[PDB]
RNA sequence: GUGAACGGUGGAGCAACACCUGAAGGAAGGCUUGAUGAGCGUGUUCCCCGCAUACGCGGGG
């Protein structure tokens, strides 16, 4: 869908000087900004008041995601399922202010078997236990000599 | 070509001829060349030009508006706008609390195409009589009809010639009726007045695609309306 | 009658074997498609400009 979003200049939408009394310097500065944008309109410093379109996907359609692993430890799989439990807080898109990216996980397949419920993941208890033993004993030291350059 | 329309908002309605008088008075002291171009004066003296007015005032619900026909009038309007807007800003900030002056702009293109069927257009505040002979023609409908047809056709022709575009010369016009007859005044408190038609309806086989001005007193905001609104307005 | 005249550089031969371009990397962050144009006042001979050349036409405030 082509969804259209525009800007105004809201000082081109003031109208009443009682709204302008909040702006310091009086209405003369706002009128100077009016004269600035009309001088830009007759005439490359951009002002404001754009009109743009962006193509988005429609909402409510169902997608598939594939997260595969290459000889994983059970703690790594447990970390992936810990992320998949609370994926739904984050956003699978850009367009942060327009709420774009809200999603609900319909299912999660663990080598084909369905483990997803409404209250997170029901199943994969060995992976979760492995990752619970992995949060314990986790120090910043492993990250430090991972990031340290020779 | 194209005609540029500039809308000036002060929060209160002032009439187009009164705005013309008001605009001249505020800038009379400084920048006389800008005033000469805006009112279509001769470059030597105060007398206005005989030819088609490129820059004319018009009507705006919260103020007045400027019409600049062609590139020359658009440029005159383009350079005139900040000085005039600052003039209203200082004038309305001198007295009272102060009001935000609000501007708007449009660049309406002009077009015309000949069609083999009649089309209806209504014009309001239409001044038609300016000598005694036109008053003599208006007494009998048969000899006033052809005068009004020639006035409308010559108005369309002179506006097409002044804007620099070619108009087909096989156009036929027809006049149905006017709602009211009223006088206009050149200056307030003057005994002289000019007769005028109100809500006149005309039928042209061709179609018009922009702001078109017809008849006399074009610089006072008299007798022009947007045809682009009137296609299918009902 | 050229110190000439006459006279085959020939036969055979594998460039080929092996070898992962790619490991990591957020298209992002802000933004009224709603404004503008479509309705409201003047009551009779007076200043300038051209074609003419004044018998008048055109325009203009």
């Amino acid at each position: 869908q082509v969804v259209w979003a525009r800007r105004m200049d809201p000082i081109l939408n003031l109208g009443s000087s009682e709204d302008v009394e909040v702006i310091n310097g009086g209405a003369v500065a706002a009128n100077g900004w009016i004269q600035d944008l009309l001088a830009n309109s007759k005439a490359n410093g951009r002002g404001l008041k754009a009109f743009n379109a962006h193509e988005v996907v429609i909402p409510g359609l169902k997608w598939v995601w594939r997260i595969s692993l290459d000889r994983p430890t059970d703690a790594q799989v447990g970390l992936v399922l810990l992320a998949l439990n609370k994926m739904t807080n984050e956003r699978i898109a850009g367009g942060h202010s327009k709420d774009y990216g809200r999603f609900v996980i319909d299912g999660v397949s663990l080598n084909g078997e369905q483990v997803w419920s409404q209250s997170g993941i029901t199943g994969g208890e060995q992976y979760f236990d492995a990752v619970a033993e992995a949060i314990d004993g986790l120090s910043s030291k492993e990250f430090e000599q991972f990031a340290q350059s020779a | 070509m194209f005609v540029k329309q500039v809308f000036f908002d002060l929060g209160a309605r002032i009439h187009a001829d009164e705005a013309r008088a008001l605009v001249a008075k505020l800038l009379d002291d400084t920048q006389p060349g800008l005033v000469s171009a805006l009112m279509n004066y001769m470059p030597a003296s105060k007398t206005s030009k005989t030819e088609f007015p490129l820059v004319q005032f018009s009507n705006f619900n919260q103020g007045f508006a400027l019409l600049g026909f062609g590139e020359v009038g658009a440029q005159i309007l383009s350079d005139a706008t900040p000085i005039i807007h600052d003039a209203m800003a200082k004038l309305f900030a001198s007295r009272g609390q102060g009001v935000v002056v609000q501007v708007s702009s449009r660049d309406v293109p002009l077009s015309c195409e000949k069609r083999p069927y009649g089309l209806q257009y209504t014009v309001a505040k239409m001044v038609v009589q300016k000598k005694h002979e036109h008053r003599e023609r208006l007494a009998n409908p048969e000899t006033g009809k052809v005068f009004l047809e020639g006035l409308f056709l010559r108005s369309l022709e002179r506006q097409a010639a002044a804007v620099g575009m070619v108009l087909p010369r096989d156009l036929v016009v027809s006049f149905k009726g006017a709602e009211r007859v009223s006088s206009v005044k050149l200056r307030p408190d003057s005994t002289l007045a000019h007769g005028s038609l109100r809500h006149a309806v005309f039928e042209v086989n061709a179609r018009l695609g922009g702001l078109w001005s017809v008849g006399f007193l074009l610089s006072k905001g008299f007798g022009h309306i947007n045809t682009d609104l009137q296609l299918g307005q009902g």
